[PDB]
RNA sequence: UGAAUAGGGUGAAGCCAGAGGAAACUCUGGUGGAGGCUCGUAGCGGUUUGACGUGCAAAUCGAUCGUCGAAUUUGGGUAUAG
RNA sequence: CAGCAGGUCUCCAAGGUGAACAGCCUCUAGUUGAUAGAAUAAUGUGAUAAGGGAAGUCGGCAAAAUAGAUCCGUAACUUCG
RNA sequence: GCGGGAGUAACUAUGACUCUCUUAAGGUAGCCAAAUGCCUCGUCAUCUAAUUAGUGACGCGCAUGAAUGGAUUAACGAGAUUCCCACUGUCCCUAUCUACUAUCUAGCGAAACCACAGCCAAGGGAACGGGCUUGGCAGAAUCAGCGGGGAAAGAAGACCCU
RNA sequence: UGGCUUGUGGCAGUCAAGCGUUCAUAGCGACAUUGCUUUUUGAUUCUUCGAUGUCGGCUCUUCCUAUCAUACCGAAGCAGAAUUCGGUAAGCGUUGGAUUGUUCACCCACUAAUAGGGAACGUGAGCUGGGUUUAGACCGUCGUGAGACAGGUUAGUUUUACCCUACUGAUGAAUGUUACCGCAAUAGUAAUUGAACUUAGUACGAGAGGAACAGUUCAUUCGGAUAAUUGGUUUUUGCGGCUGUCUGAUCAGGCAUUGCCGCGAAGCUACAUCCGCUGGAUUAUGGCUGAACGCCUCUAAGUCAGAAUCCAUGCUAGAACGCGG
């Protein structure tokens, strides 16, 4: 989910839909894609 | 009286407990008729890994020198200390000695160990630490000692130095390793200069062998046929039969022997597994890890924070591609390989490209 | 030939799989694999750039029905680049083909691999996305 | 011959009103009565599955399933014996 | 027969939440049985999860989709109940 | 209770109709390959990666037929098949965590229950021997495990005849 | 049921006249038989009633090769290559679905391709109980009938703790003692294939076609190793929502309805990560010098080249193997 700082050579790509590219990158970032937490509340991110 | 498919490994018969906690190896692997002084073997600490990010060994590859995420084995090595290089030789009856050369100074870890006091077991009578034995006399008979033509493969009694891995015990870690050399000459001449105290890491492992990767494994369970073979479950799974086998007899003949599919121990001995590659090796402070996703967990070299159950690196290591056998804590014993099967990929260093460092968990 | 990735299992035969060219069907199907090799109760997994075989199962008469073996194109399965990066896609979905590896259809629509037009030049030819 | 079914949904037949129809059909509301109408508890029946069988009852126990104003269930007294 | 996981007529009817007598939860009011501690294997007894979507087994057995209130919209044909 | 043999229409191919024998005298309306069919993967269409079910007929009825009845024909079910939509730990594929016990301990205290004995390969043989012939092999103090034999826990076998 | 024979018969040697272009044996084979053998398919009451419980499949515990495929070789009435046939030799690999209770019967999609035989077919105190020994009821067919049938249909008991042994793990004790570990006189073990880069557009040919042989890499699959860039679980410790009641009330706090229900990281693991072929002894076969035997030729003197398996390397271990200072 949150905007940290991808690596060359590191993280997961979801390219749901029409090639819609998402990411994880912390792993209590890839956690509030079950759970959809809308980056509105959750500052940091 | 039939069989079905080999679900297993059977030759890990009996499946005994490997009491002591460094793994042994009976048949060592032979010498490097090339190197002038070596040893068989030597020591280290099973820690965490990384992700070695590089490029390929194979040069011919299809997406050859690519990136390439990689397991490695970051062990500690501390070098081990001598007590005596024990000189054995031949007699007409086998292999029996004559003399060992003892070192002056021991290490501090010698204290609690020399001893067997543990409760229901022997000791050994009062062969405590050392005094100041023989080294004097006995260093020089060693020459006379390839001239009886009965000699053997001269060996040497080492004990580790503990802390200086996070590790705070003082009660050392004992074994015999074996010289390995040119010649049974060589492997006794410049053995001398080995038991002054410590020894050398770097005399039994080049940079970019192989390295066989035995140390002692855990033990799982009193494991039933399910895991400790690899049946599977019947389908219907009522009544009895979830979990259990079929056949482990027959009925003509009624005796038959060590195949058959029982529950008991699991991993727990010295076992050995191959030619785990070498990739580098670095002392002080090289890599670094700790990467905030999923892969696999609980064992994190120099992030924010450190390593769980174990403690913070900052000894000197040897990075094995690959595995070797424990948990956390766990201490085990690198044999190197005889058979080294690809070319050497020595004289430079191999590339480390760039690496992650961060927390591991959230 | 290698496909130089991390192939998953988890694609038995059955699959309700969707139309991943444009000829249109519903319901594809999987039969045999290419390069067979089980025991019973398990089951034949397939994978992603490859040439397994396939019949139709549901859909209308025009695209049902009678073999022509297929490609199968996307799966949501996460698999391991040599290179470090990692990529799921959306929804499984084959391309009916031909026995050597080309498409039935003009052109693939949806995502597709980098690898498995890497494998096949044939049907890197008229591919749709590639991620 | 004595005792027991709370709760909750519909409603022909009879009878009247209002718009509409040559007249009858149609068509809008109220009044009102007969249910194996009908629904959920009491009373009351037994489809599937697991554990028991040297154990709690000489066919047992757990999870699971049915009916109920009708060909309704049940107690007591009394009579019928190869 | 039993100091046995049992048979056994039959009386009375508070508060707030949910039709009632489901459930929910306290009163008036009552009580944990004729042996016990610590660790908590294999194996028999409970739940969670990637990807697939029936492909498995005598056996959709098992397990999943869905659910209220209120409004819209809706199929053959009758012994016309 | 409700028939046989023989002859017969352009042309492949068939018997309307006719004769003859036999008996008390030889069937209508309507339907068919069955809870009944030897013959039969019969014969044809559609479906199916193969598909004999689904559903379309063929005629080649071993042996359909009106009152302990054919036939018209709506409602109702812990009763019986298939196609179709979404889908499913049953399986692929197994892993992980949790409740309770096993391990281990105290107390009091069961159960039907009593063959000398307890290796295997070859050989003879009351006929498939750890037990008998030769040869190879086989030590004891002890506990946790697991379903192959001996053939357990048990009743004078279920077949089978008096 | 076991024994016996091989009846009923299978296979091969093979009498070898025929017939295939000529032409006993490329191939096809009248007419059949001899030895072997125990498979089609049964002859026999020899040996058995204080049990002699069935079929197809799941799961796990062997040995042989009457040989499908992998190593090694030779020949044709075979142009390379497609096609056709025979010998050395048992270490390993030997698919997925549909018709049908069902292997048989019978069809399809691939794939490098999908063998033969025995062993109480491991085989109901591991497992299903569809196939498989009684008891509701009906039809056809037969008999005066109660009812029957070498014909079909509908429902209809898998109990429990292994005495002794096989047997898989863990401890305790024997030539002073003995923490600690190396010999290898010995015991257990591991195993396979395809595509692609590329060889090569070369050999050879009418035309379609396209061989020897290298270097290089990797994908199915197995075991052991497996805890980082993956995928998930984590009742431990934190975070979201709903109902009732108590603690005097408000309030602040609790029990309780699975972890109430809604969402992460300790601790573990795969749907996953890493790794894997030395010397010695010899066979078919081909030669080498030279016989038996004036010539000749692999063997009698003499002397060499030579196969997955064989056999050892690689790892575990009561001198009879954990050595022994």
């Amino acid at each position: 989910f949150s905007g940290a700082k991808i690596y060359p050579g590191r993280g997961t790509l979801f390219v749901r839909g029409d090639s819609k590219i998402f990411r994880f990158q912390n792993s209590k970032s890839a956690s509030l894609f079950k759970q959809r937490k809308n980056p509105r509340r959750i500052a940091w991110t | 009286k039939y069989e079905a498919p080999r679900h297993g490994h059977l030759g890990f018969l009996p499946r005994k407990r490997a009491a002591s906690i460094r793994a042994r190896v009976k048949a060592f692997p032979k010498d490097d008729r090339s190197k002038p002084v070596a040893l068989t073997s030597f020591l280290g600490y099973k820690a965490g890994m990384t992700t070695i990010v590089r490029d390929l060994d194979r040069p011919g590859s299809k997406f050859h020198k690519r990136e390439v995420v990689e397991a490695v084995t970051v062990v500690d090595t501390p070098p081990v200390v001598v007590v005596g290089v024990v000189g054995y030789v031949e007699t007409p009856r086998g292999l029996r000695s004559l003399t060992t050369v003892w070192a002056e100074h021991l290490s501090d870890e010698v204290k609690r160990r020399f001893y067997k006091n543990w409760y229901k077991s022997k000791k050994k009578a009062f062969t405590k630490y050392s005094a100041k034995y023989a080294q004097d006399g006995a260093g020089i008979e060693r020459e006379l000692a390839r001239i009886k033509k009965y000699a053997s493969v001269v060996r040497v009694l080492v004990h580790t130095q503990i802390r200086k891995t996070p590790l705070a015990q003082k009660k050392a870690h004992l074994a015999e390793i074996q010289l390995n050399g040119g010649s049974i000459s060589e492997k006794v001449d410049w053995a001398r200069e080995h038991f002054e105290k410590t020894v050398a890491v770097d005399s039994v492992f080049e940079q970019n062998e192989m390295i066989d990767a035995i140390a002692v494994t855990k033990g799982h369970g009193f494991e039933g046929v399910t895991h400790r073979w690899g049946t599977k479950k019947l389908p219907r799974k009522t009544h009895r039969g979830l979990r259990k086998v079929a056949c482990i007899g027959a009925w003509h003949p009624a005796h038959v022997m060590w195949s058959v599919a029982r529950a008991g121990q699991r991993g727990y001995h010295s076992r050995t597994s191959i030619n785990h590659k070498i990739y580098r090796v670095g002392k002080g402070d090289d890599e670094a890890n700790g990467a905030t996703s999923f892969d696999r967990t609980k064992k994190t070299i120099t992030p924010m924070g450190g390593f769980v159950h174990y403690g913070e690196i900052k000894n000197d290591f040897i990075m094995v591609k690959g595995c070797i056998p424990g948990n956390r804590k766990r201490i085990v014993t690198l044999r190197k390989s005889l058979y080294t099967n690809t070319s050497r990929k020595a004289l430079e260093e191999v590339s480390l490209k760039w690496i992650d460092t961060a927390s591991k968990f959230g | 030939q290698g496909t130089k990735f991390r192939i998953s299992l988890g694609l038995p035969v059955g699959a309700i799989m969707n139309c991943a060219d444009n000829s249109g069907a519903r319901n594809l199907y999987i039969i045999a694999v290419k390069g067979s090799g089980s025991r019973l109760n398990r089951l034949p997994a397939a994978s992603l750039g490859d040439m397994v075989m396939a019949t139709v199962k549901k859909g209308k008469p025009e695209l049902r029905k009678k073999v022509m073996p297929a490609i199968v194109v996307r799966q949501a399965k996460s698999w391991r680049r040599r290179d470090g990066v990692f990529l799921y896609f959306e929804d499984n979905a084959g391309v009916i083909a031909n026995p050597k590896g080309e498409m039935k259809g003009s052109a693939i629509t949806g995502p597709v691999g980098k690898e498995c037009a890497d494998l096949w030049p044939r049907v890197a030819s008229n591919s749709g996305v590639v991620v």
